[PDB]
């Protein structure tokens, strides 16, 4: 039952948080996905941009990986 | 180096000085991938960055004292 | 005016003009206590603040205060003395000394016109309706009605208030900052706020739990 | 009030983020980021290290990567 | 009239029909004729009567908002 507990307490925190973060233009990613189409940019760096962003929304967040296309 | 401020506030454009006096890595000019740990981009993106306009007036003072042959 | 010993409390703070036995039972304020009950009916009182203390300090007492003649003749001997405040305003301290004895000189306790009755029925009504979905998520967080439900319609609005006020259990601060005041209009409809805002974080939580049972 | 109604909620997320795992302190990231709004500090120096505390603050710690933006 | 040593020294008065003056001496201090006493009517009432009548609808409408001195 303390298992218990801690998995439903972990999951009362993780529901508030997307409380805090489910509006339709609070993914992040989502507003990532538009400053990229509205500064610049060439069409072949546009290309490369949107391949990279779809390859980071697969990816499991906080993972270095991540960590890395997203500072890219 | 005094000419180079009062060109760019002669001018109305933006400025960055950028100091070369005893610069002798390679990796200060471009940058290092990503794939290394703290990698980022080299002193001309970065100043592109500082400034935030595709026009400004950069100065890369002394030139000549740019030293040789220790990594590159 | 009229220097005479105070009586402290914990943390369960009392209130002026309110119907209230209270079981107080301290450690090294018995003194004013029974000085207070045997000195013909006259009690003063504010709590004491956080990590506290037994003996009484005079870093203890807090700013406005009442003014507390009391009505019942009756010690509960066993430490745990119970005692009925009922007020008719409020009070305050002038001159002091480091208690117990608590000594309270006083001054003209200046005291404000009630003239609206329209707006303020209009508040009474609302405020009225809003204790009673007030009451209904904070049954679950501890409250009883039938005795402010016989109540309903107390000549003073604001003695309805103060009964409604006991039992809003929010903070020591909101009970003190909202002790510490003159008037009924602007001060009881920021009551009614905070009626509102502790439903709709209530409310918030039912949410948050749909939320949890979906997911899992 | 509605500042009230958001800081009550992110209280709770601060009850259930202690007691989920243990408290290791009172989030030295949040003292980091109240110490950063006491010392100095020049504009844009606040806002290169307001955006560097984001990015430490969504990986997972202990990389090798959070390791040198603690440092810095 | 009451007088307080406070600095005030009043006077109470009733008044009945105004005036002009005609032409000062000017002051301090000051001598001055008036011309006649003036309370004069509204000639052809209609003007004046819809002018009351949309003032006591608007007085309705203005004191609602108006009602911040606490009054019945």
């Amino acid at each position: 039952d303390t298992n218990q507990r801690e998995y439903y307490l972990r999951e009362q925190m993780k529901a508030i948080q997307k409380e805090l973060g489910g509006e339709d233009g609070l993914s992040d990613l989502e507003a990532l996905r538009k400053k990229i189409e509205e500064v610049g940019m060439p069409e072949a760096v546009k290309t490369k941009a949107l391949k990279e962003l779809d390859r980071l929304e697969r990816m499991q967040q906080g993972s270095p990986e991540a960590t890395v296309a997203r500072t890219y | 180096t005094s000419l180079g401020r009062s060109i760019a506030r002669s001018m109305n454009r933006k400025f960055h000085r950028i100091s070369l006096g005893g610069v002798r890595d390679e990796a200060e000019i471009r940058g290092h991938r990503r794939t290394y740990i703290g990698a980022m981009p080299g002193k001309l993106i970065h100043a592109m960055k500082q400034v935030g306009v595709i026009n400004p007036v950069i100065l890369l003072d002394e030139i000549d004292k740019m030293s040789s042959d220790w990594r590159g | 005016r009229l220097e005479l010993p105070v009586i402290p409390l914990r943390n369960t703070v009392i209130l002026p003009h309110t119907t209230t036995p209270v079981d107080v039972g301290r450690a090294k304020s018995k003194r004013a206590v029974e000085e207070a009950m045997g000195a013909d009916r006259l009690i003063f009182l504010v709590a004491q603040r956080d990590p506290e203390v037994d003996d009484p300090a005079p870093d203890d007492l807090y700013t406005w205060g009442v003014q507390a003649v009391v009505k019942q003749a009756m010690r509960l001997p066993d430490g745990t003395l119970q005692v009925m405040v009922e007020a008719r305003a409020r009070a305050q301290v002038t001159d002091y000394i480091p208690g117990p004895y608590l000594r309270a000189r006083g001054e003209v306790f200046s005291e404000i016109f009630p003239i609206d009755e329209a707006v303020v029925r209009v508040l009474v009504e609302e405020l009225k309706e809003a204790f009673e979905k007030y009451v209904a998520n904070h049954k679950s967080l501890r409250l009883d009605r039938y005795q402010l439900e016989a109540v309903k319609g107390t000549s003073d609005p604001a003695m309805l208030a103060d009964t409604i006020a006991y039992h809003a259990t929010w903070t020591v601060a909101e009970k003190q900052e909202i002790l510490e005041l003159t008037d009924l209009e602007a001060r009881l409809k920021k009551v009614l706020g905070l009626l509102s805002r502790d439903l709709e974080r209530f409310e918030l939580d039912k949410r948050v739990a749909q939320r949890v049972k979906e997911q899992m």
